[PDB]
């Protein structure tokens, strides 16, 4: 029950990370849309977990 | 992404000579000068590129009329407009 | 490379080009008709149909619709 | 704008605004000589008001029914994606200040840069010498002699001779 | 350019890659199987109606 | 709302009712009313426009939505029976203009 | 720094042929429809003799304009007439001054007379008269 | 037109002549220069999400007992299936 | 101030005392070191009040406003060096010393402990500004503009002396603002109109109404080397704040005649920003932005009762940092094209990519994008004058409309191309050109985290 | 609705690049000029935009026009909402009859290409998510209101025939 | 609707000797292109059509100006004009608003702000 919003703020905090790493903290071999496409790709599945917690 | 060469522009201009039924495949290749068999004043100056008005047809401004008499002079500056051969 | 070699189209079908036959009482006549009939002929009379196009032929229209029903059913 | 080419600039658009109206391809093409038949009425006659009534009544039935949002040939004065290639836009000769270790790349392009400038830096003893002579006082459009009688260099050199390519 | 795996044409109808049509025909079958619960079983209005309630006296 | 008497507590949001507020109620056949338990209707977190008739059948209906958690239908026939609770309620209400057109005529 | 013909003077009848052009070639020989007579509305300090205003207007037409540039991008030599409102001008449309747009909203202005009524589904208009009785007629029994 | 017969044939000897110079890749003239130098899915994925959830939980459990209002959770919304009747289906 | 004035006077026998071209690096080095000491003893607590030392300081307790006054001498020397370095060192030593001599009197101003110490320091300026206007400008209309800068400021400020000396021998003595506990009220009379009016009108001449703004696009249009006193003249305009010190007390009950100052400065607000969209001089474009949303404070001071002093203080240093940088954006990009005509500078945004962000994050503070120091300022003024009368949301709302179309018109004139000319304009915005363009937004968005430092008493 | 046009812009975005630019409803041709996949995706969402026989937003569209059935409205509102539903049908076949029906007419060098799996991964996820959207969402949701569930003779089902005409 | 805009008219032969107005602009363009092309310029051209556009708009309106008309005395219908009207509104509020605030009440119990 304490993890209801504890996993939801993961969604609102993770998207800031491809702006923080855009300020040149040893960036990836470049391909930079792949870094963001995979950044959303794990943010979706975290957000769906408290949606199931609500419908119960 | 698709490039282009200069051997295609020599054929399409030459083909629509043959596509017109007014002109036989017996006129010259690059320079028949369009007066060899002109007529009328109208419809032999703008209609001669009205087939390429549909095909190439990038709005072909008012200067393009009297330069187009020399049928090689058509082929000259199409390469200048659409960023073409080297 | 040089695929539109001339004497290729040479109007034989393309019922759009029977409109040039319609002006025989008017007369123009010859130049020119092979421009709009560039790709009117060929295998381009496929030309997808009526509600069967949005049905896609009603191809799998009832395919597993009756194949699933049904068993047990006691 | 001469009376010879006064109909012609109207003749190009008379069929051009027509093809935006059709739905088939032959619908335009069956109407081709049919639209030409009214244009072929007055063939050869005078240049006065005897024949200006071809044009003085061409305001009606051309401007009346003129192109309800026609086709625009997208690379044109109007129309979408016409002047769109502008994030690049080819800023030619922006290569003045580098503070090199940035002039390391392209060693051959910078080699070829100093070669072409001799035509640019030295043509004023020849091109500007005849330019006071060939232009008498204040005459019309300022193209030079089209070979400049020995070697056209250019006069339009080099901003029209090495201008921006599109991509 | 680099790879000409789909060639340009002169209106000769360049075809498909002979695998795109399989995925194309697969997603007309999944929707006309999905007309199952449209008819079997779902009616126009499963509510019941009134038989004209005039005799209220 | 069938009674127009006073309210003891000053609690708004018309739970201060006679017992339960209908849409109109009752009115003739039956002239009565009634519903579920108001101490349970407030114990159940349920909004207004849900304290009408067929609520007690619905309070047992939607309980099986969680009592059968990973389900697709708790009871689809009871949904047709709660609608049959609703349609019999509503056609009971539809006999207004069957009467009001005629009962306003002369006699 | 140019001081001779820096700008206008208190005109616009100070021998107008001397103005355009000493410099400021608005007119060729003071008959060009842009001779510096156009002080329209004297007594206003705005636009003196002024190689300037009420000249033909409404657009740089923002098209081909192909001597080289001739309109707004490419900067011809002396053609500034009045500006800062010609950043994105237009031209005449296919109709003119048939304001059907106020007539388009006039359809609901007639349907504001349909705002006076209600939209009850049951029953219809019911041509009975005073037998509709939308709320109540008699008592409980 | 007789005038531009001499013109525009030398323009291709100037424009395309420069455009002959313009296409320029001899011996790959990007140096760059100096210097040097699927399955995992192991260190790329674990660094992204798993570390902040350790962080953001720590400012949450140590926070409900400090601030006099935590998360403000609602009630359970329970039907009469605990200690009451049903009672019909009459 | 114990000794902030005492180190900053010691800056002055350091410049001439130095060597050759070291005179730029020696002055800017030590001038940054005061910014620790300026912060150091100040920002203390805090509940009624901090009388500081003596008859020389009330520490600028509830209105800080003074840390911003001390950035600028190490902000203008890095800005002024663009076109100054052709004159003699004997005059280059002068232009640094009078600039410090302008900061000396501003430091004892804003604190000032009194009302008669204020005036003699309120007028102790305008001599070192006028030297920067007349000498060191460009071509003419310096000299009349040197006289329009006087004779508005000085014609108004002399009836202060008639009224401030009148108070000093009427009710005790004005020498302290904390001997202002005994205050008799000021009723409706025919002499008490003029006591209110003469004491007020000398502040209107600096922070302008719609009338008598006629000197403001004169000194800012024709202006020194690279905005060098123009950065100072924007602080000096908001350094006429002392209406906050006076009118809170000292005739507190005259709102009866506020109305010709309200309507003149509330309708003028909606017009004097509208009258700028057809400007052709770029430095005169900004010069009317400084008229408009400075004059919003004049309807925020005369309307009393805070939730306005929350915002009227935050607006004094809202465009203290914004309108400074906009002048610095225009003091740059004039070194390369030698005209201030806004038509001519086109073909840009390709040639200088790194300063595109410096245009936008300037002009995104007038749109003001609520988590900044700007829409925490306006939205307290909006929610204040709503409670005066409801109808004032209309004019102030259309104020928000036109300045949106106004700020972008300065941005979007650089997003064009093909440049047509300009074998010059090569310099790719060097290390100095971005450094003095920074330190503006770097404190501007920083203080939005905890802006409790920027608040009145309140 | 959010699954409709982000599909459909991206569906037609493969077409504009395919002719490299026209974005005109003129000069297009028919459907299958080596365009198997996206024309199949066009006839789903443009059939959803007809008014939902059994498709995605049938549980959003039909339940609202039959929530305006019994109402105290303007009585010119239902004479403006339900008439607009009929106009939504000719939206569908218009892009069919110009881009997906006719004879191939456009200037030559047919440079079409469709086989980039970045696009094929894009559409195949959303089209599957399109169909089974409302049948999961509306099937698993708390009801908050009392439905209508009454629709008598000659007044009930013509909203489909509004779309059929 | 703003405007007609007169895109076709007549000629031939109303004043046929009107030509060589292009000779003005060809003279300017021959002056400009010879000015614009040079190997060492490094800077803009003056082009005083801009100089006469600013200086005849910024200054040279008040040395021009005489108040001989009443269309420059029209400004009392525009300057002091609406400023009269805004005073008329704002003293009807804050007086009608004032009497209701004192005589009788209008606001509720939870009005601490204000
Ligand atoms: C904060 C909110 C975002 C503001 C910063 C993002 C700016 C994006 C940007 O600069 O694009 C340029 C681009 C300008 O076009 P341009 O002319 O090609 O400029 C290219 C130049 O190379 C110059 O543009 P640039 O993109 O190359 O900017 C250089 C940037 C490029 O690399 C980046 O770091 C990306 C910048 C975002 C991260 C910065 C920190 C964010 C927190 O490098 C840096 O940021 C410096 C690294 C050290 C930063 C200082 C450490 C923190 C203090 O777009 C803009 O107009 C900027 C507006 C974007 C801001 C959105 C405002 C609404 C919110
Ligand atoms: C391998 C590295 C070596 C080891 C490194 C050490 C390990 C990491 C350090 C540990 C974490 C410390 C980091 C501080 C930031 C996060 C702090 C936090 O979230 O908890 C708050 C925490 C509160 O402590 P507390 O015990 O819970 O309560 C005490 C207060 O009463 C609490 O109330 P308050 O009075 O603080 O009021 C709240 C508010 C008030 O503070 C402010 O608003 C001041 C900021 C605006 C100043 C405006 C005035 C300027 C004129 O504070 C904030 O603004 C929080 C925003 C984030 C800090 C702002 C940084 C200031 C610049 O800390 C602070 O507020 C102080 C922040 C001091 C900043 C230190 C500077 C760090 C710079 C690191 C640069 C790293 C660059 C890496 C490159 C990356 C490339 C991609
Ligand atoms: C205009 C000039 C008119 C000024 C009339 C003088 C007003 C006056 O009489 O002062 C009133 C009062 C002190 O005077 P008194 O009546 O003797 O007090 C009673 C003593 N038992 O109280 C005072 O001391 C008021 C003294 C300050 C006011 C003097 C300045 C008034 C004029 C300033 C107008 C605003 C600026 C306009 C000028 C700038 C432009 C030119």
């Amino acid at each position: 029950m304490n993890m209801f919003s504890s996993l939801s703020l993961v969604t609102l905090l993770l998207l800031t990370m491809p702006i923080m790493m855009m300020s040149f903290n040893t960036y990836k071999p470049s391909n930079y849309p792949l870094y963001v496409k995979t950044a959303i790709s794990y943010a979706f599945i975290t957000s769906m977990i408290p949606t199931m917690m609500f419908i119960h | 992404a698709p490039p282009l060469t200069l051997e295609g522009i020599k054929d399409r201009v030459l083909y629509v000579l043959k596509l017109y039924d007014k002109i036989d495949p017996e006129k010259l290749s690059v320079n028949s000068h369009f007066m060899k068999d002109l007529g009328l004043d109208s419809l032999d100056q703008v209609e001669i590129i009205m087939a390429m008005e549909d095909e190439f047809g990038f709005e072909i401004p008012d200067i393009d009329a009297e330069k187009l008499m020399c049928p090689q002079e058509i082929v000259d500056y199409i390469a200048d407009k659409k960023d073409v051969y080297e | 490379m040089e695929l539109p070699d001339y004497k290729q189209w040479k109007i034989e079908g393309t019922p759009l080009e029977t409109v040039q036959e319609k002006l025989a009482a008017r007369g123009l006549r010859d130049p020119w008709g092979r421009n709009e009939a560039w790709r009117y002929m060929g295998g381009f009379a496929n030309n997808v149909s009526f509600v069967g196009a949005l049905l896609k032929g009603f191809k799998w229209g009832f395919a597993a619709f009756v194949v699933a029903i049904g068993a047990e059913y006691y | 704008l001469t009376h010879q080419q006064k109909v012609l600039r109207l003749y190009k658009r008379a069929l051009r605004h027509l093809e935006s109206w059709c739905i088939h391809r032959d619908k335009y093409r069956y109407f081709a000589c049919l639209l030409r038949a009214r244009f072929d009425e007055h063939k050869n006659e005078k240049d006065m008001v005897k024949a200006t009534q071809l044009l003085r009544e061409a305001e009606e039935e051309f401007w009346h029914g003129q192109h309800p949002q026609p086709y625009i040939f997208p690379e044109s004065p109007g129309g979408t994606s016409y002047e769109r290639y502008e994030c690049y836009k080819v800023p030619e000769w922006c290569l003045d200040d580098w503070h090199p270790s940035e002039k390391a790349m392209y060693p051959d392009y910078f080699a070829k840069r100093e070669q072409w400038k001799k035509l640019r830096r030295e043509s004023w003893e020849r091109e500007v010498k005849q330019l006071q002579e060939e232009t008498p006082v204040g005459g019309p459009r300022t193209e030079a002699l089209p070979p400049a009688r020995k070697q056209g260099d250019l006069p339009p050199l080099w901003w029209h001779i090495v201008t921006r390519p599109r991509e | 350019g680099g790879g000409a795996h789909i060639e340009p044409r002169y209106r000769q109808f360049p075809q498909l890659t002979r695998s795109q049509v399989i995925q194309a025909e697969f997603f007309s079958a999944t929707m006309w199987f999905w007309i199952l619960w449209r008819f079997w079983h779902d009616s126009d209005a499963v509510l019941g109606h009134f038989p004209y309630p005039d005799p209220s006296q | 709302a069938r009674r127009y008497l006073g309210d003891a507590s000053v609690e708004p949001d018309p739970l201060r009712m006679p017992t339960f507020p209908p849409d109109y109620g009752f009115p003739e056949r039956k002239e009565r009313e009634m519903v579920a338990t108001q101490q349970e209707m407030n114990d159940a977190q349920l909004v207004l426009q849900q304290r009408d008739y067929c609520a007690h059948y619905l309070i047992r209906f939607l309980k099986c939505k969680r009592d059968s958690f990973p389900n697709f239908l708790a009871c689809k026939h009871e949904r047709h029976d709660w609608d049959y609770c609703e349609h019999l309620d509503y056609v009971k209400r539809m006999k207004e203009f069957e009467r009001e057109r005629r009962l306003l005529q002369r006699k | 720094a140019s001081h001779i013909t820096k700008d206008m003077l208190p005109g616009p009848y100070p021998k107008t042929p001397e103005e355009r052009a000493a410099a400021a070639k608005k007119y060729n020989m003071r008959v060009e429809d842009y001779e510096p007579y156009p002080d329209d509305g004297t007594g206003y300090g705005d636009y003196p003799k002024l190689p300037d205003r009420s000249q033909q207007e409404r657009d740089p037409w923002y098209d081909w304009d192909h001597p080289d540039l001739r309109l707004n991008w490419g900067e011809p030599m002396h053609w500034d007439l009045d500006m800062y409102i010609r950043n994105r001008v237009d031209t005449s449309p296919t109709p003119v001054n048939w304001n059907l747009m106020c007539k388009h909203l006039f359809g609901f202005v007639a349907f504001m007379l349909f705002m006076f009524w209600v939209g009850e589904t049951y029953p219809a208009y019911q041509p009975v008269g005073p037998k509709q009785y939308p709320y109540n007629n008699l008592y409980l029994e | 037109t007789p005038e531009e017969k001499l013109r525009l044939q030398q323009l291709r000897e100037l424009r395309r002549r420069w455009l002959k110079d313009q296409e320029l890749s001899p011996r790959e003239p990007v140096l760059p220069p100096q210097r040097v130098s699927t399955y995992r899915h192991s260190i790329f994925a674990f660094t992204h999400v798993l570390i902040p959830v350790w962080i953001i939980h720590y400012y949450l459990k140590y926070h409900v007992t400090t601030k006099p209002y935590t998360i403000v959770e609602k009630k359970p919304r329970i039907f009469p299936g605990d200690t009451i009747l049903e009672t019909g289906e009459v | 101030m114990l000794k902030y004035i005492i180190p900053t006077i010691m800056l002055m026998p350091l410049t001439w005392l130095s060597k050759n071209n070291m005179i730029w690096v020696n002055s800017t080095a030590h001038s940054l070191l005061i910014s620790f000491t300026s912060l150091l003893l100040m920002n203390q607590f805090g509940d009624n009040s901090l009388n500081f030392s003596l008859l020389f300081f009330s520490d600028s307790l509830s209105t800080p406003l003074l840390i911003l006054t001390m950035w600028l001498l190490p902000l203008m020397l890095m800005a002024s060096q663009h076109h100054l370095s052709k004159e003699n060192l004997t005059r280059k030593k002068l232009f640094i010393t009078m600039l410090i001599s302008l900061q000396l009197f501003l430091i004892m101003t804003f604190t000032a402990m009194e009302l008669i110490l204020f005036y003699i320091l309120f007028e102790a300026t305008l001599v070192p500004t006028l030297i920067i206007i007349t000498r060191w400008g460009n071509q003419t209309e310096r000299l009349n503009a040197g006289l329009y800068f006087l004779f508005y400021t000085l014609a108004g400020s002399l009836p202060l002396l008639v009224a401030l000396i009148y108070i000093q021998n009427t009710v005790g003595s004005l020498n302290f603002l904390m001997l202002q506990y005994w205050v008799q009220p000021v009723h409706n009379s025919w002499s008490n109109v003029f006591m209110w009016l003469a004491c007020m009108m000398a502040f209107m001449v600096k922070m302008p109404l719609y009338g008598l703004h006629l000197w403001l696009p004169k000194a800012h249009v024709e202006a020194p080397i690279a905005g060098s006193m123009v950065l100072a003249a924007v602080l000096l305009k908001l350094g006429g704040y002392g209406m906050l010190r006076i009118t809170l007390i000292l005739n507190p009950m005259t709102d009866f005649m506020a109305y010709p100052f309200i309507m003149l400065s509330l309708w003028g607000m909606i017009m004097t920003s509208s009258i700028c969209l057809r400007q052709t001089d770029l430095k005169s474009l900004i010069a009317y932005s400084s008229v408009s949303h400075m004059a919003l404070v004049i309807v925020a001071i005369l309307i009393q009762t805070p939730w306005s002093y929350m915002g009227a203080t935050a607006l004094m240093i809202a465009h203290g940092l914004t309108s400074s940088m906009l002048f610095c954006l225009a003091n740059s990009n004039y070194e390369r094209i030698h005209s201030r005509t806004m038509i001519l500078a086109r073909g840009l945004q390709t040639l200088l990519p790194l300063m595109a962000t410096w245009w936008l994050l300037a002009s995104l503070t007038n749109l003001a994008l609520p988590p900044t120091i700007n829409l925490i300022g306006e939205l307290f003024v909006v929610m204040s004058t709503f409670s005066w009368s409801n109808i004032t949301i209309i004019l102030m709302g259309v104020n928000m409309v036109i300045t949106a179309l106004y700020s972008l018109y300065m941005l979007i004139m650089t997003q064009r191309g093909k440049y047509t000319y300009h074998i010059n304009n090569i310099s790719p915005s060097f290390t100095r050109e971005n450094a003095l363009m920074s330190l503006h937004i770097l404190p501007l968005l920083l203080l939005t985290l905890n802006p409790k430092i920027i608040l009145g008493p309140l | 609705h959010a699954f409709f046009k982000a599909m459909l812009f991206m569906c037609s975005g493969s077409i504009i690049h395919s002719l490299n630019d026209e974005q005109d409803i003129r000069k297009m041709g028919g459907l299958f000029k080596a365009m198997p996949f996206t024309t199949t995706a066009l006839i789903v969402g443009s059939l959803a935009l007809t008014g939902m026989p059994f498709l995605t937003g049938f549980y959003s569209k039909d339940l609202i026009i039959e929530a305006a059935n019994t109402s105290y409205t303007n009585a010119w509102a239902l004479l403006m909402t339900l008439i607009a539903t009929s106009f939504t049908a000719i939206y569908s076949t218009r892009i069919i009859f110009f881009a997906l029906l006719g004879q191939p007419r456009f200037p030559t060098l047919v440079n079409i290409n469709e086989n980039n799996p970045l696009l094929i991964n894009s559409i195949k996820r959303l089209l599957i998510g399109s169909l089974f959207a409302g049948y999961i969402i509306s099937n698993n949701i708390p009801p908050t209101t009392i439905p209508q569930m009454t629709m008598p003779y000659y007044l009930k089902t013509t909203a489909l025939i509004v779309t059929i005409l | 609707t703003t405007l007609d805009p007169a895109e076709y008219d007549i000629s031939s032969e109303t004043r046929k000797a009107q030509a060589e107005r292009l000779a003005i602009r060809s003279r300017l363009k021959r002056e400009y292109q010879l000015q614009y092309y040079d190997p060492s310029r490094r800077g803009v051209i003056e082009d005083p059509a801009l100089v006469r556009w600013t200086y005849a708009r910024s200054a040279n309106i008040y040395p021009n100006f005489r108040p001989n008309t009443k269309t420059s005395l029209l400004g009392a219908l525009f300057g002091i004009g609406p400023l009269v009207f805004w005073y008329y509104v704002f003293k009807t509020d804050r007086d009608r608003k004032e009497k209701l605030i004192q005589e009788g009440k209008l606001d509720r119990t939870f009005n601490i702000s204000y």
